[PDB]
């Protein structure tokens, strides 16, 4: 149930601010699904079906966002302003990025379609292929995940700054101190991403090919940033 | 009689509750005393009259009373030796001798009432 | 919240066996925050309507500090009036009570009288100084107060270092509130003929023997 | 956590008026950005990014809304007939003006942005810009601004008036107090703007600008209505 043996949760007891954002994450992972429209022959019936794949991606990328929400939230029980500001920062970074991802999950599910050889259907629907979209492909997902990322640092670093009002021992402190360098080493990637496609050095799609191969080495790179740090 | 100096914001009761088990297990009497600036007592008293047997005080005190000649050289084994923090050792050390046990690292910390001050200074 | 909507209340309390409001109607001290509630015309108000409710057997005629007392504590009547010393009987009973503003009456608030509990040596006593000694040494201390307070207690203290204490009892903030809305008492030496008359004319109109116009004429005097 | 620390908090425990409040909290921010059409192509996926602007400032007022609801009820603990009834009110006037404020937000984006030279789309899209139309503006938001702030004033009040079954110490009581009096000076502000509107002592646009320029100028008009009230 819990992460760390010698952690004292003090969120077990549910709170407002967590039924507020359960409702939020419920909402998001059931709209992006019903907000589709209502088959009404079977030739609609076997389309929505199509759908998904494309919706598996997103639900397992919302869940994962809910997890660590549930783990911070459990492991600090906190309530204050500045956490109810930084919770809401992160819950309209969802909001205003799922059906963006419902798209984007689309298009690569079409993509890697293609690819493999299940199917055969146009991506003329999407609309024109060109470097500028395709850098703004990345630049959007791009910086809405270094944002989720970056919320989640600044909400540690928060019950860090309230470490002896919490009461955090030795080994929460340094748990503490763990999760916001987990969580800004997350963030470095898109960061990095983001950071290439907006000077654009080759002028091509190039740019977008390094792009995004920073997320296929996320783990090598990860353990870079985290190598140079402890090298010194 | 065994005989300790330590500071009255010290836990002596404690101090005494250990000593008592050892009377227990030996027959030696183990009171327990603290009195009013005792780290400027001991090196008057301990030179010319008896004083305690084991004197507690912070380390930085305690190389004045061996220069002085004041202190006997502690000689552990080295069973009891790795029982306690090699850098704590250290702290106690003056001349390449041992000249006290040590206890525990003392520091201030700024101590305050959450209710009347949640996020403090 | 007001007086005049007791006689309802108490219509409804006393189908299911209970009384409404039972209080010291004996002594005046209880019986005055009503008749001072508008003022006179303000006197004839308040003691009229007191006088009915006697007439109409929503209250007993001799109803005294005792049987209002163990009524309320009993859990017979859902309402009394009483100070700070009452509270710790009630505690000791299993009743949830809760002390708050008096009832207004003629829109008006009901003028309770305020007293302050002062300690005096007696000027026939050999022992002057080993009294003052005991009043301010060990009794007006915070560790004095205290002690008679956990046993009865005291309302609002005079210890300038007991604010904080005061301020975080909700029944001492029900107590300022009437003390606001109320006046203190002149320690004029006609205290006494006063009270006495007061006395006499709520107990005689009570009863029934004396008219509430003839029971004002009879007092000013 | 807590705003005082004299207070007692009798609502720590959630309640079903709470975790309904909290469900329609989070609808209202959800479906404001979620009521949105899904992205089909590249070009409505830039489109609909620029509503994040507009976006934000309608969930940065919900939530605000949402946190004095929460101080309210942790404070009190209520859940009578009377705080169900002004409770549903609230969530009605938020409920009523979710789509209203969607408008504005886009709207005054637009404005905002033509000043400061970030964009130059045309404003036809919202109808034509005519006196009736821009009064009707400021009396329709104001009119909900108002409402909101009077409802917590008589929420504070009914706690206020149940003083004594809540035991509320003199701390307590005197905070409550002085949350009428926030509450009822925040609303003054859109009262005032909402009365010059209406009654329109100019007869154009002049009329507008006043109504307008009350709510830059809140913090100093609300000091000048506090400092009445204790001069005499
Ligand atoms: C890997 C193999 C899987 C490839 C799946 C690719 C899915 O691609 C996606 O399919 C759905 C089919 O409903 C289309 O979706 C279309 O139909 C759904 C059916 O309810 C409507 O809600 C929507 O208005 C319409 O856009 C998307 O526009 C297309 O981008
Ligand atoms: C300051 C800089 C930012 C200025 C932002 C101004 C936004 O202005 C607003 O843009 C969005 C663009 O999607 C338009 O919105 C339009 O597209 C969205 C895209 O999903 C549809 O949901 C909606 O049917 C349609 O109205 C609004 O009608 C326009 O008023
Ligand atoms: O009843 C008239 C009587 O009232 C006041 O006495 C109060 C006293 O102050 C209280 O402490 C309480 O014990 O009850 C008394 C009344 O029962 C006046 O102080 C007193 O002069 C007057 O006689
Ligand atoms: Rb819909």
């Amino acid at each position: 149930v819990g992460l760390n043996p010698n952690f004292s949760f003090r969120g077990k007891q549910q709170t407002r601010i967590e039924t507020f954002s359960d409702a939020v994450f419920a909402l998001a992972i059931t709209l992006l699904v019903l907000s589709s429209t209502i088959p009404e022959t079977f030739e609609d019936l076997w389309a929505s079906m199509r759908d998904v794949i494309p919706f598996a991606i997103c639900v397992a990328l919302i869940i994962v966002i809910w997890y660590q929400h549930y783990i911070f939230f459990l492991k600090y029980g906190l309530q204050d302003k500045v956490t109810i500001l930084l919770n809401t920062i992160l819950l309209f970074v969802l909001l205003v990025y799922v059906y963006p991802l419902k798209f984007l999950a689309r298009f690569l599910s079409e993509i890697y379609g293609g690819i493999f050889g299940i199917i055969e259907t146009d991506l003329s629907r999407f609309g024109e292929y060109s470097h500028q979209n395709l850098k703004l492909l990345m630049v959007n997902y791009g910086l809405g995940a270094f944002a989720i990322f970056l919320v989640f640092s600044l909400m540690y670093w928060r019950a860090y700054k309230m470490k002896s009002l919490l009461d955090l021992n030795s080994y929460e402190i340094f748990d503490t101190k763990s999760s916001i360098i987990a969580n800004l080493l997350m963030c470095s990637v898109p960061l990095l991403s983001l950071i290439i496609t907006l000077i654009d050095p080759w002028g091509n799609f190039r740019t977008t090919i390094l792009s995004g191969f920073l997320y296929f080495l996320y783990v090598p790179i990860m353990i870079v940033f985290g190598r140079i740090t402890s090298k010194k | 009689k065994l005989v300790i100096w330590i500071n009255g914001d010290k836990g002596y009761n404690g101090l005494a509750e250990v000593g008592k088990k050892f009377e227990k297990d030996t027959g030696i009497k183990v009171t327990v005393e603290h009195p009013d600036k005792l780290e400027e007592k001991f090196p008057q008293v301990a030179a010319t009259g008896d004083g305690p047997d084991i004197i507690f005080w912070a380390h930085d005190r305690f190389g004045g009373y061996a220069q002085s000649g004041l202190l006997a050289e502690i000689t552990p084994d080295k069973a009891f030796q790795d029982k306690l923090y090699p850098f704590t050792w250290d702290a106690v050390r003056y001349n390449g001798k041992l000249i006290a046990y040590p206890i525990a690292v003392e520091a201030l910390s700024l101590i305050y009432n959450k209710d009347l001050l949640p996020n403090p200074p | 919240k007001t007086w005049e909507e007791i006689p309802a209340l108490d219509k409804e309390l006393k189908a299911k066996g209970k009384s409404a409001l039972m209080f010291n109607l004996q002594e005046p001290y209880f019986t005055w925050p009503l008749i001072a509630a508008d003022g006179n015309a303000g006197a004839k108000a308040g003691l009229t309507f007191l006088v009915d409710l006697i007439k109409n057997k929503h209250m007993n005629a001799d109803t005294d500090y005792s049987i209002a007392e163990a009524a309320f504590n009993k859990g017979e009547t859902a309402m009394t009036i009483n100070g700070p010393w009452a509270w710790s009987n009630i505690d000791t009973s299993k009743v949830n009570y809760g002390v708050t503003v008096l009832p207004t009456f003629k829109g008006q608030p009901s003028k309770p009288f305020v007293g302050v509990l002062s300690a005096g040596i007696n000027a026939a006593s050999p022992n002057k100084e080993l009294a003052k000694e005991f009043l301010e040494n060990y009794l007006l201390t915070d560790e004095g107060l205290e002690a008679v307070n956990k046993d009865k207690p005291l309302g609002a203290v005079a210890l300038k270092s007991y604010e904080e204490e005061l301020a975080k009892d909700p029944r001492i903030a029900a107590t300022m509130e009437n003390a606001q809305k109320g006046e203190i008492m002149p320690n004029i030496p006609q205290m006494s003929a006063f009270w006495y008359a007061v006395r006499t004319a709520v107990i005689n109109a009570a009863s029934g023997r004396q008219t509430v116009d003839e029971a004002l004429k009879d007092a000013q005097t």
